[PDB]
């Protein structure tokens, strides 16, 4: 591996400069380093590891559904022949964005989730599963596509039972989950209701519990309500 | 469409 | 070249894609490829060539100064020791922002612009070596500082004597020359004062010409003229 | 500081 003679503290220190300098590839290689050393990962190195992915695969999802657009035009009844150019070009990016995926699956089993006892660690790792299984799904269109969704919800349902079991409903790891599952549910799965009652349920239970937090942990609980609300608003 | 999580959570 | 492959009108397809996509990085390779199929390129192709780098080059550009602020306050008295990460991963940025450069330079040197006989393409050509020359200027620190700085007032100096010679006072290449000589100027160069009177004369000059334009010349020619007027709302 | 000029002219 390229970042194998660096060291570890010099890895998470490099990823938080690149953090810095928003130069998200950087820090996702750096990370990647760190997470190859073989040492479990601390709370702030996790979040480390995980902003750095969610921000090269953003650019690389919003880019495909630019080009995928415009392939869809492309196929409408009185477009022009353009030739295979935009489809090729919506093939290239959807290939890097799978290969990104295909890597941060590949941390998680090799062996991030396997030694992840506490709640904390193993339902963030089985939250990141099932995301990047779910930016997979966004993609597919093959065979494999129900396997793809079935690799989502699977991660998505070991890590609600856990978080369920161990977590206040106000947890934001807990409510972020809870948040992405019910995004697969009406996004993915095509199960709507399954979305609005997840979040539903997710935000009145976190609610009742607001008022054990502190000042500081309301603050981290309610921002995540207010999306489950936000989407809320946008499905009903 | 919908909104999903930041990355960072605790 | 991994574009060798490519039909040159794929190329320029591709990079409108990728622009359309906010995917610098890759409009800049497929212009690359496009550039090396040795034909001179159209007023929409450079447009297309200056965009993809300068977004490119812009991004590591913003990132280097991020790094360097960092850098400098860890040299300041009280500041503890954190080793040489910053530096190194400060250096490993400028590194490839100086390769970006060099590969830009490289292009206009073999061989757009000895085939650029037309004003408007041989003008806009030395404006961007004098550009990427200025970069590579505001991260130099050494013996050849003086010399990339040279090649720099050089290239805008050529650019200069044509555009005077041969554009109307109110042309968009003529004005962002004008423009970027004056940063030039009053950013690498230490000379506040001609930065100023190179923006006045410029101005004053298109102000008086904008009588012949059409609407829609006037709006371009307007837009780069308020830039040269925010500069000298800062510099006075 | 200052403002350079858009990549795109004509
Ligand atoms: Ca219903
Ligand atoms: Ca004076
Ligand atoms: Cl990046
Ligand atoms: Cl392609
Ligand atoms: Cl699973
Ligand atoms: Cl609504
Ligand atoms: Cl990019
Ligand atoms: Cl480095
Ligand atoms: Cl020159
Ligand atoms: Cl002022
Ligand atoms: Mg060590
Ligand atoms: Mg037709
Ligand atoms: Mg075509
Ligand atoms: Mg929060
Ligand atoms: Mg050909
Ligand atoms: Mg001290
Ligand atoms: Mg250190
Ligand atoms: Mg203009």
């Amino acid at each position: 591996g390229a970042m194998g003679s660096m060291e570890r503290a010099s890895l998470i220190q490099k990823a938080k400069l690149a953090e810095q300098a928003e130069r998200y590839e950087d820090m996702a290689a750096f990370m990647k380093g760190a997470v190859e050393k073989g040492e479990e990962l601390s709370c702030e190195e996790r979040n480390l590891l995980s902003v750095a992915y969610k921000n090269v695969v953003g650019g690389q999802r919003a880019a495909w559904r630019v080009l995928s657009s415009i392939e869809q035009k492309s196929n409408e009844e009185g477009s022009e022949e353009k030739g295979p150019e935009v489809r090729e070009y919506r093939e290239k990016v959807e290939t890097e964005l799978q290969g990104v995926c295909d890597t941060v699956l590949g941390l998680l089993d090799s062996h991030l989730i396997k030694e992840a006892g506490d709640a904390e660690s193993r339902v963030f790792y089985l939250k990141m599963k099932g995301d990047y299984y779910r930016y997979l799904a966004e993609v597919a269109t093959g065979d494999d596509k129900k396997r793809i969704i079935d690799s989502a919800r699977s991660a998505y349902q070991e890590a609600m039972d856990i978080s369920k079991k161990e977590m206040p409903p106000t947890n934001p790891i807990r409510l972020g989950l809870a948040l992405n599952f019910s995004v697969f549910h009406y996004e993915i799965a095509n199960s709507p209701e399954e979305a609005i009652s997840l979040a539903k349920t997710t935000f009145d239970e976190a609610m009742a519990d607001l008022h054990t937090l502190s000042e500081d942990s309301y603050k981290d609980s309610t921002l995540i309500m207010q999306l489950l609300r936000d989407n809320l608003t946008l499905w009903t | 469409r919908a909104h999903s999580s930041p990355a960072s959570l605790q």
